[PDB]
């Protein structure tokens, strides 16, 4: 009785929360990218093997392959919007 | 082969790319297209003088290219353009 009572809340809600979600989508549709070492912007040049510094020290190198990889709570699509708007709701990994 | 501590072959020429550098790129591949005449004159130099060393040809691009072919020597952190014999030709004191 109580959900039953609820849903003209629940639907206002899911509403704004799917504008959002569009919004977020024109906003930042697949900007989310980025390269695994911070000195390729885009994809082109983000391949191969590249060189890195454990802990930022420069006597410890090692060598890692360099991936051009996306956020895993993303705007690419509606539904990824959703999804990362109500991760952000819960206020859980919202400053990230 | 003596006068050479290690295994080399006169057959071609040795290209030497660094880990940070991508092999496979426009950038590389066109200078690695080019370069495939460099061949030609390292064993026509060799022909004139049988004892001779190390010639290489160190790109800009960051490749080297040297001959005769021999397997390179933990990670590698070797760069043709940080070398003595490259910065001191590349300009003027
Ligand atoms: C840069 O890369 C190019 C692409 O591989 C090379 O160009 C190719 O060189 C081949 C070797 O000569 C050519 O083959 C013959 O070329 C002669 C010259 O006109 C012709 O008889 C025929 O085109 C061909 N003979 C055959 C197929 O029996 C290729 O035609 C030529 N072009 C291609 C493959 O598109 C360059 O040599 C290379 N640069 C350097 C410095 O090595």
């Amino acid at each position: 009785v109580a959900i039953r009572t609820i849903g003209n809340i629940m639907i206002v809600t899911t509403l704004l929360q799917f504008m959002f979600a569009c919004i977020g989508v024109q906003l930042f549709k697949g900007k989310f990218y980025r390269c695994t070492d911070e000195a390729k912007s885009n994809p082109e040049e983000c391949r191969g093997l590249f060189i890195l510094y454990k802990d930022g020290d420069v006597d410890s190198p090692v060598v890692r392959e360099r991936i051009w990889q996306n956020s895993d709570f993303n705007f690419d699509n509606v539904l990824s919007a959703m999804m990362a708007l109500f991760t952000v709701s819960t206020f859980e990994g919202w400053p990230a | 082969d003596a006068n050479f501590g290690r295994q080399i072959s006169y057959q071609h020429a040795a290209v030497h790319i660094p880990t940070d550098i991508y092999e496979g790129s426009t950038i590389v591949l066109n200078e690695l297209n080019w370069t495939s005449a460099l061949d030609e004159v390292f064993k026509k130099n060799r022909e004139e003088d049988p004892s001779l060393l190390w010639q290489v040809f160190g790109s800009a691009t960051g490749l080297a290219r040297y001959y005769p072919a021999s397997p390179w020597v933990k990670i590698d952190l070797y760069d043709v353009r940080r070398r003595p014999w490259y910065i001191q030709g590349a300009a003027s004191p």
